[PDB]
RNA sequence: CCAUAGGUUAAUGAGGCGAACCGGGGGAACUGAAACAUCUAAGUACCCCGAGGAAAAGAAAUCAACCGAGAUUCCCCCAG
RNA sequence: UUUUGUAUAAUGGGUCAGCGACUUAUAUUCUGUAGCAAGGUUAACCGAAUAGGGGAGCCGAAGGGAAACCGAGUCUUAACU
RNA sequence: AGGACCGAACCGACUAAUGUUGAAAAAUUAGCGGAUGACUUGUGGCUGGGGGUGAAAGGCCAAUCAAACCGGGAGAUAGCU
RNA sequence: UGUAACGGGGCUAAACCAUGCACCGAAGCUGCGGCAGCGACGCUUAUGCGUUGUUGGGUAGGGGAGCGUUCUGUAAGCCUG
RNA sequence: GUUUAUUAAAAACACAGCACUGUGCAAACACGAAAGUGGACGUAUACGGUGUGACGCCUGCCCGGUGCCGGAAGGUUAAU
RNA sequence: AAUUCCUUGUCGGGUAAGUUCCGACCUGCACGAAUGGCGUAAUGAUGGCCAGGCUGUCUCCACCCGAGACUCAGUGAAAUUGAACUCGCUGUGAAGAUGCAGUGUACCCGCGGCAAGACGGAAAGACCCCGUGAACCUUUACUAUAGCUUGACACUGAACA
RNA sequence: CUUUAAUGUUUGAUGUUCUAACGUUGACCCGUAAUCCGGGUUGCGGACAGUGUCUGGUGGGUAGUUUGACUGGGGCGGUCUCCUCCUAAAGAGUAACGGAGGAGCACGAAGGUUGGCUAAUCCUGGUCGGACAUCAGGAGGUUAGUGCAAUGGCAUAAGCCAGCUUGACUGCGAGCGUGACGGCGCGAGCAGGUGCGAAAGCAGGUCAUAGUGAUCCGGUGGUUCUGAAUGGAAGGGCCAUC
């Protein structure tokens, strides 16, 4: 049979055109009053995902 | 994804964006894809009819990618800036 | 019976290692913004082409070789950027 | 964690507005400081609010 | 009281068995979730009822999208 | 065999003969190999039939963006050195 | 008269020894308790498993019981050997 | 438990200190012969052929190359009273 | 008298007796999806449950907690 | 004390001598009145103590009778078992050696006996720990629920105040 | 409009009686040769009760499950995150149920800037006045101070006064540090708009290092980004935030 999607990492990972992931980054969506402008300001870009944690993605997403 | 009982990273990260329907009726047509079509006049039934873009498609534009040999008259399909450039200086006839 | 069992420590603690340091040595050509120094106090100081973070953090603000270098009537250090 | 918190809203109109935090016991008088808008792209008076 | 219930005759039929498939009435738990209670397992196993050589469904108060298709069932895609 | 480590007085086996444990199916990725090559490939099914037909479809030659949308660029931003 | 007394049948099972691959998957030998009673026994019947029954020990329910047996779910699961 | 605190016999050096020359002593090294791996270089490669260096302990584990068994084709062939 | 058939026969269980409490009869209660049946072909001098355990002398203080019973003015409070 | 830790409490009795026993004291670690208190004749295959009789229980064993054991004839098991050409000592060493080192001693093979060792046999330790194992039991653990109970609507209507 | 007298119906509550539903494990008759059942006459009760759906309570009577780890064996005890010093062996880092201490905030000024200033303690003299208030001089020279623990810093003060103020800005960010990762940190400079200063310049919170919590789910404001026939809308997305 077809494997099945993880749909919760088809729901948080995007991927690129060179094969990589992007994703949104943590600690944005709340207790952001005592944040600093700097780290909110780095933290709404979308970052890719690193090369140690790639592997789980792709074996999470198989059908990209 | 797991990783002993730590909190896997597609939990640890947030879910982003929703799923736009209209992505799904709309496509990219290749220069190279216009000379496919017969009649030299390019429409979504003419793209559909050379099997191209897929037939529950309501929307094409196209883009500069590959050249065209050929005039050719595009009609009620968006262009891009140099695929209308290309066309135009190829021969072709943008029109609605 | 007899195990006369008992005891503890109040002693438990410690917190992280900050990885403070000297990061580019004397002679050791860097790009600007690159951190030199990170640090509590001015241990040293700031010289030519030289910024003091928000915590005393020693970043280079040109291009070109670290020279540490002792200046001043207190004897201070000075660390300074030479031009390259 | 006496210390509560708030909103500034801007007095342009928009509903901008910068979060932070105030004891309301020893300031009762409302914060009124003169911060800058994103959307008018001026230095615009806010007020205080409830953080709601 | 008529009546009706009831009784008796007579005629026709049924009854029970049997491998799977089918439709329906009820309907689990182990397990998995690295525990577990929502969830899963699974409308599964199992029990019961009924039928046929197949059954069931079936001839739009259906889809569609402003173009149109034209009962039901089955297969491949759509699409993990 | 398990172990830091076994002549170990740690496990297992009386011996012989026979059996006895990384498979199968479908998806997916990588490598090799072969075919065609900006194209490649068909499934069901038909067909008397491992042919041929069938290109429905799938992957690829374009991406960016949450998205509309733009498009070899795009997003961010009022705008980017 | 007696849930009276002594004591065989009958019912039971306090102690010791034997035996413990037994004669016997609980017995023999010598003693022991009750023995007209809440006795005992024959035949047939009834109560069914989270249920029965129980002068109540978690006792008994076919040499099996803190939930029988058999068949099935079922190749349960086993980060353990 | 039995000498039992040189391994023993035994030693007044066969002990200790100093100096020196010998010799023994390993699967170390050298010699002779053989196999294989990996690199050089050159040929005119049969893509491997001289020379040339160097390498060759090994669990878990990774990679490479093989033997043999049963069955199908080659095989109405070949061997076999 | 009874008991752990197969390591425990006892101070353990039971017992007559005592007390509390429920029960007015289509009884309470119990087995049963229910019908029904037992209680009981009985009717409070009866039946069920609980504790104690012949007999003799006795059984003292505490209702705050937890239960049960009785109350119904007020507060709170469901579907609707 | 079926309850008393300290405790063999202290005193007395009994005995040559008594951590037990009996009677007192009360300082009741931590009795106590129907999860009954204190007494109690009789009974008890009940627990503890004492005495008389009795005796191989013992001092301390001796002899005898029989059934086996032993020998012959006939039949004929079993558990166990890596292979055995299966010594002692001191030491070493997976830390308690028939098997290693050093040394000592020892002709080969049975039979009757004993049971010190072969960490002997039997039973994948029941103790202990572990397992994101199981089961049963408990409760003011969690979540449910049968059952009991409350009210609304329905079966369910008419009058009068 | 404030307050209702009449009449009637829409109607609830509370009684009051009734009978026709319903109940009868009361009597009698019949089916019947029958203590079941049904029918019939009748008596009593009577819209109560009792059943169905919904609903609140109770509910170990029953069922499914949970009941942490480290640990010089387990349990009991203690601990579990963050900061500072030592151990730590002169880069970083480095363990123990090793030795010692803290944090789970505060501040609308205790922030920014400009200008100015410089302590602790002791000595002498001096009304109340005293070991110790305030005052003057001298020694001293940071032994003080730093919002709080420790360490490192601090005189150009980062310490102390006053004036003006909101840079406790928004979008970005070369380039580095640090982590397995998630992530955390420093940051010149660029664009806009601002504050102080004559100006050069400084300011993207506080001398620094603790003062904290992922995701999901859900809420609030803004934004046409999307909007399942179409137009809207719901809902969703994005931004901010809880
Ligand atoms: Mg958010
Ligand atoms: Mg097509
Ligand atoms: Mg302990
Ligand atoms: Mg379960
Ligand atoms: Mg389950
Ligand atoms: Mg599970
Ligand atoms: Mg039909
Ligand atoms: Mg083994
Ligand atoms: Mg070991
Ligand atoms: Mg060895
Ligand atoms: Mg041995
Ligand atoms: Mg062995
Ligand atoms: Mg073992
Ligand atoms: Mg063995
Ligand atoms: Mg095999
Ligand atoms: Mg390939
Ligand atoms: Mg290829
Ligand atoms: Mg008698
Ligand atoms: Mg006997
Ligand atoms: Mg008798
Ligand atoms: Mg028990
Ligand atoms: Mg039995
Ligand atoms: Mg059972
Ligand atoms: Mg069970
Ligand atoms: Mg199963
Ligand atoms: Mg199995
Ligand atoms: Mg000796
Ligand atoms: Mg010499
Ligand atoms: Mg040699
Ligand atoms: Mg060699
Ligand atoms: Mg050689
Ligand atoms: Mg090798
Ligand atoms: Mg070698
Ligand atoms: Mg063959
Ligand atoms: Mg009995
Ligand atoms: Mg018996
Ligand atoms: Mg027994
Ligand atoms: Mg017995
Ligand atoms: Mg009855
Ligand atoms: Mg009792
Ligand atoms: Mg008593
Ligand atoms: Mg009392
Ligand atoms: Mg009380
Ligand atoms: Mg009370
Ligand atoms: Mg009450
Ligand atoms: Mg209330
Ligand atoms: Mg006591
Ligand atoms: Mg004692
Ligand atoms: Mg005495
Ligand atoms: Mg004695
Ligand atoms: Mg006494
Ligand atoms: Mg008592
Ligand atoms: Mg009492
Ligand atoms: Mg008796
Ligand atoms: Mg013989
Ligand atoms: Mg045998
Ligand atoms: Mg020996
Ligand atoms: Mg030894
Ligand atoms: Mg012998
Ligand atoms: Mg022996
Ligand atoms: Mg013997
Ligand atoms: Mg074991
Ligand atoms: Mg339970
Ligand atoms: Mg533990
Ligand atoms: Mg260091
Ligand atoms: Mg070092
Ligand atoms: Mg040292
Ligand atoms: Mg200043
Ligand atoms: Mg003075
Ligand atoms: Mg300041
Ligand atoms: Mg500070
Ligand atoms: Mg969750
Ligand atoms: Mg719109
Ligand atoms: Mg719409």
């Amino acid at each position: 049979p077809k494997i099945k999607t993880v749909r919760g990492a088809a729901k948080r990972f995007k991927k690129t055109g060179k094969g990589g992931f992007k994703h949104k980054h943590a600690n944005l969506r709340h207790i952001l009053t005592k944040k600093a402008t700097k780290r909110k300001r780095h933290l709404r870009p979308k970052a890719m995902v690193s090369k140690g944690d790639l592997g789980l993605v792709i074996a999470c997403l198989p059908y990209a | 994804g797991f990783e002993g009982g730590q909190m896997p990273l597609y939990r640890r990260l947030p879910k982003f964006g929703f799923t736009s329907r209209k992505a799904a009726i709309t496509a990219e047509i290749r220069l190279s894809d216009l000379a496919k079509v017969e009649g030299g006049v390019v429409d979504l039934n003419t793209l559909k009819a050379a099997n191209i873009i897929g037939i529950q498609i309501e929307f094409a534009k196209v883009i500069l990618a590959g050249e065209v040999t050929t005039p050719v008259t595009v009609r009620g399909l968006r262009v891009t800036k140099g695929a209308r450039a290309a066309i135009e200086a190829a021969g072709g006839k943008i029109e609605e | 019976a007899h195990k006369k069992a008992g005891g503890s420590t109040r002693n438990g603690r410690d917190s992280e290692a900050k990885r403070l340091g000297v990061k580019r040595f004397g002679g050791e050509s860097v790009l600007a913004g690159s951190i030199i120094v990170r640090q509590r106090g001015t241990k040293f100081h700031a010289g030519a082409n030289v910024g003091c973070g928000r915590d005393h953090t020693l970043f280079a603000k040109a291009d070109g070789k670290v020279k540490f270098e002792v200046k001043g009537p207190k004897n201070r250090k000075f660390i300074s950027i030479e031009a390259e | 964690g006496i210390r509560e918190k708030i909103k500034l809203v801007s007095s342009a109109g928009t509903g901008h507005f910068y979060t932070t935090t105030k004891n309301k016991r020893t300031k009762p008088e409302k914060l009124e400081l003169k911060k800058f808008d994103p959307v008018v792209r001026q230095h615009v008076i806010y007020k205080e609010a409830k953080i709601k």
